[PDB]
């Protein structure tokens, strides 16, 4: 029983790895998510074990609504339709709801009416060197690695409201495919202070007992 | 057309399936391989190799490099214990932190063996003799020195050799690695007679894990 | 035993060779060997008692070292491969235990939360930089965190031998060797913005000896590279 | 993180048992808590280091204990020279904050 | 990597041209399209680099709907359906939602109900010539080219509105197949003046540096 | 009937996608083809011929046809910088709106080597030799004419032949394409001295292109 | 694509019906079998022994 222990059994999982809410009529309701690997802390550490990766990609949107509270008089409306645009690295970026960058042509998108299965997409293996890099030791502001850069995701709705504003919040997760590792490190045993860097506190090695014998 | 049906479990999303997925960025012509050093086909491979084990935690060499040293001296008792420790998996023991112990708790059964190695890391002129006193588990932790011996035990030189090892099992009372003086450590003049003996520990190879889980060790 | 390389020559007498591959060869490329392929001995440092430790980044020691420096900066890529010695030499008297290990992207982490260590902090240009044992403070704007039980890494200090190591054991032994490839994503890198090894060598057993013998033992390191190739016309 | 000791006067006949606690804001460890003794117009000296752990000269008298964040110094009977003030010390991150002071005022 | 500089991999991708609105009660809710290539400026660029084209076509419509504010008491409407007309080159044109022109037997539409996916459909390539021609050196009116006319579309809803008013909006996507190419051209320098000729006004050809060295 | 199942990415638009789709008029009977001369089956053979190089902006030729020409006279003085240009791409340089250029601000990862023709437009009487210095990336501008002769060079008589090709590689400091007096222009009598020097750019027909994007040479 | 039509009886669930059904725990790697004696296989294998019969229950 010796396989469960593999490297496509170990990280090929699914893990929620944001969670944001957005409303259709505030004309700043948008989301917004730099897609990397140390957002959440449990899959952080499990990918922390190795050095060098480097896999496809799979993610799948939980997209629901909630009704705000209106004014009166007989709020009805459609099923919504939500558009989840994916800008790969080096692209236009959008800053408000009606902008020029949604309906560019070279980023690809996909539409969502509200009652089927769940948008599933896939981004396959962008980047001009051959493995992505959890660690950079040397500078670009000192530990950056400008190289391995995957891109941001956006979602918006594009109904307009009429009658009732409405609020929507978004899971996305997470699952890699086809994972090669490289070179294993040994597991972080501090804690994780900040997102960016590998800044820590000191701490003990181990919880202690009262004498060695 | 064709006639279809659709069966129940249709249009649910679950988190652990396989399904043929549709691609973003196609005709991309994806970036070739290269050939790098060492690479990881099993976690397996991570946890055969040896790491040092903090067997001296106290309170307060556990913000120190000292708690992976044993005190030995020459003391006037014939008879005592050098240090002691149970194979308890994972209850705040001194195997929990190392590189065995820590991919261990990702998952919750498991089973093998495991090469025990120490090392003498003093003098070379110093010499002495040590027991290695394993109990099997089930039976009581030796309190004597002649009840240690009775158990299965290795006795190891230190004058002829510097390293020991010892093979033992280790499942999901455990068992206990108690380790005995002998001899006194014998030194000649103008030498220190404080040496420290450090202790390592590994996978014995044939061993199996299954139903992965997450770590405790995080907030 | 006495073996030569260029110019210069050492005296050995068990080598252990990092992920079980040789260092090899591979716009276009030119190989310089005549002149890079010889033994840059660093000079040596003094292991005291209360000792704690001392690290190396690897393409930035040789930063001045005679034509390896002018290939740094005349060239802008570039991949080596190195073979590193160290021996220590005791006599029978004193006793103690070292670890030389080669870290490949050593990240380390600065002291104050918020920011990154400075550049002449990560590196001693040719001159080898100290772990303690005591923590660094908080309030010093940008120094490198140096708690040696956590390696600077934040780490543990015992899950180190993971990396390709050797053990220096004052008993029985006196030295060790070390040959490492080029371990890096792109098949060629620029040599001044990043430092893809980290050598440290770290006391677990500290050094303890009687009165009357010498308070010190000098370590000596001894770095060549290996199969360089450079990029350019 | 700041030590605050109680009581700040404590008075005491010869031939009792007395004693005086230091108590922490956050979580110190218990071996970096140490006492120190200072008498009237003279330089301070260390009396007890890792709370519990006697230095050297001093009499036996003397017995630290506690963890946690509640550490207490316990004297077995009162003699005519413990008559000072006494100071606890920790270190959780820097720097090294010093207790306020009990001072102990014989009867 | 030289394949992604191949005309097949070059001019096949979606690009949003279009984006009407139409209501259902105020007797001129209806929308209308000219197909034509000169719609939107950076696919425009795209297509001027090549003298005559060939190719099939697919368009997909992104059809939703907004309550727009009604009365009073109870609004509540079934689910919603639309017609997207697609009038050849030489055929007969509405003018009002009412009209013969809807109900005429070789206009190919669909028709599609809300809530589901969106209804693509596909034009061959419709020309009495071999090939389209992006540009005309000649008179017909100077610079129009009356045969590659590829046809109209028209939209409507065919639900009559008993209580409460919905506007809806659409964008036609865009997405030539199977493209074969001819003569290559210099990129236009000068912007896009007008849509259905080349006229400019006379520009710098770089932007300046201080000196020659 | 056959019983099916659903995956999730079910009644979704992606952009990017390509099936199969159902036809609005079939029995059409679509015209046939018909060969017409200059077909392109690839963008790159777009950029494999010869475009001139606007080399002489400077604020006051850029509305007009003297952008494209390198002014040449005699002067008094040795060793002078007749241009230098560098290959910084896309960082508002000469090789942007030239056709080699408005290709690959297309796509954000090229690379590749270039061809730079020059060609002399002068007189048929005059002589001269210049130098034509390039830098590698990462070495600094050459500050004199010495120092442009000890890197890599082609000196470049005028009198013999009227066109010198140098072939440099470009990548995604990035280089110099310097070029010096090395003696004057000697010319007869009754002949004009200022003669001009164009440039060409091309493309060496290996190089690749990858991840297209959008161009910024719009509003 | 493949043109499809659905059938009536198609989003229902019959509580006696045979499907394939989706594995919520894959690459589970699960225990072997061990040769434990007395297995049944039919129902009628457990009627065939005699069991005595209460022939003389008279309420007391």
């Amino acid at each position: 029983s010796r396989s469960e222990s593999s490297i496509e059994n170990f990280l090929c999982r699914s893990a929620c790895v944001y969670y944001a809410t957005y409303t259709n009529n505030s004309k700043k309701g948008f989301a917004e998510w730099v897609i990397n690997t140390r957002q959440v802390a449990q899959l952080r550490r499990k990918l922390e074990l190795f050095t060098y990766l480097r896999f496809d990609l799979e993610l799948t949107f939980v997209i629901t609504s909630a009704q705000q509270p209106s004014t009166a008089s007989s709020v009805d409306a459609p099923v919504q339709t939500h558009q989840i645009m994916y800008v790969p690295p080096g692209g236009p970026v959008p800053t408000k709801v009606k902008d020029y960058a949604w309906q560019t042509s070279t980023n690809p998108s996909v539409f969502w009416t509200e009652g089927n299965a769940p948008p599933r997409m896939s981004i396959p293996f962008i980047s001009i060197g051959n493995a992505y890099s959890c660690f950079y030791d040397g500078w670009t502001v000192y530990g950056i690695n400008t190289l391995n850069n995957m891109g941001t995701l956006y979602m918006r709705h594009v109904n307009e409201a009429g009658q009732g504003p409405i609020k929507s919040t978004v899971r996305i997760y997470f699952k890699p495919k086809h994972v090669k590792a490289w070179v294993p490190r040994p597991p972080r045993l501090c804690q994780y202070e900040k997102q960016k860097n590998v800044n820590f506190s000191p701490i003990g090695v181990t919880t202690s007992r009262t004498d060695i014998i | 057309g064709l006639p279809v049906m659709t069966t129940p479990g249709s249009t649910q999303f679950l988190t652990s399936d396989d399904f043929q997925s549709p691609s973003a960025m196609p005709q991309f012509d994806v970036t070739p391989e290269m050939q790098i050093p060492g690479r990881v086909n099993n976690l397996m491979e991570i946890a055969e190799v040896d790491s040092v084990v903090p067997v001296n935690n106290t309170e307060d060499n556990v913000s120190s490099l000292k708690a992976y040293q044993i005190p030995v001296q020459s003391n006037s008792d014939n008879g005592k214990q050098v240090f002691g420790f149970p194979l308890q998996p994972g209850a705040n023991n001194v195997l929990n932190r190392t590189l065995l112990g820590e991919i261990l708790n990702y998952y919750t059964h498991w089973s093998g063996s495991i090469k025990l190695t120490f090392m003498f890391c003093g003098s070379a002129m110093a010499t002495g003799k040590f027991l290695l006193a394993y109990s099997p588990p089930g039976a009581g932790v030796p309190k004597n020195r002649k009840d240690a011996m009775l158990g299965t035990h290795v006795i190891w030189d230190v004058g002829l050799q510097s390293s020991c090892v010892l093979c033992v099992p280790w499942i999901s009372a455990a068992g206990y690695v108690t380790c005995w003086y002998q001899t006194n450590i014998v030194v000649p003049a103008d030498v220190q007679s404080s040496c420290d003996i450090l202790c390592f520990v590994s996978a014995c190879n044939d061993f199996s894990v299954r139903m992965l889980k997450d770590t405790p060790f995080i907030r | 035993r006495s073996i030569t390389l260029g110019n210069s020559t050492i005296t050995t007498q068990n080598v252990v060779v990092g992920y079980g591959v040789w260092p090899e060869y591979l716009d276009q490329p030119t190989q310089p060997d005549v002149a890079t392929c010889r033994f840059y001995t660093l000079e040596s440092v003094q292991w005291m008692k209360n000792s704690a430790g001392w690290w190396w980044k690897l393409p930035d020691a040789l930063s001045q070292m005679g034509l390896f420096g002018q290939n740094m900066q005349y060239h802008y890529l570039g991949r080596t491969g190195y073979t590193i010695h160290v021996q220590c030499n005791a006599s029978k008297f004193h006793q103690g235990c070292l670890l030389v290990v080669c870290v490949p992207e050593a990240e380390m982490g600065c002291s104050n939360l918020n920011n990154t260590p400075e550049f002449s902090e990560l590196s001693g240009g040719d001159s080898a930089r100290m772990f303690t044992d005591t923590q660094v403070g908080e309030s010093n704007a940008k120094k490198v965190q140096t708690a040696v039980w956590n390696a600077g890494m934040g780490v543990g200090v015992g899950n180190l031998t993971i990396f390709p190591h050797q053990w220096i054991n004052l008993r029985t032994n006196n030295s060790a060797t070390l040959v490492m490839p080029y371990i890096n994503s792109v098949p060629m890198d620029n040599m001044f913005r990043h430092n893809n090894l980290t050598l440290m060598i770290i006391p677990f057993v500290p050094l303890n000896y009687s009165e009357g013998s010498s308070p010190y033992v000098p370590i000596t390191v001894t770095i060549a590279p290996m199969c360089a190739e450079y990029n350019g016309l | 993180n700041v030590l605050t000791q109680s009581p700040p006067i404590m008075s005491a006949s010869p031939g009792e048992k007395v004693t005086m606690t230091c108590r922490a804001s956050s979580s110190v460890s218990s071996s970096y808590l140490h006492w120190y003794q200072q008498k009237s117009g003279a330089s301070p000296k260390l009396w007890i280091y890792s709370t519990s752990n006697l230095a050297s000269g001093v009499p036996a008298r003397f017995s630290g204990s506690g963890s946690g964040t509640s550490y207490s110094l316990t004297i077995s009977s009162v003699e005519a020279e413990d008559a000072a003030t006494y100071y606890c010390q920790q270190f959780s991150g820097y720097p090294l904050t010093f207790g306020a002071g009990t001072k102990l005022e014989l009867k």
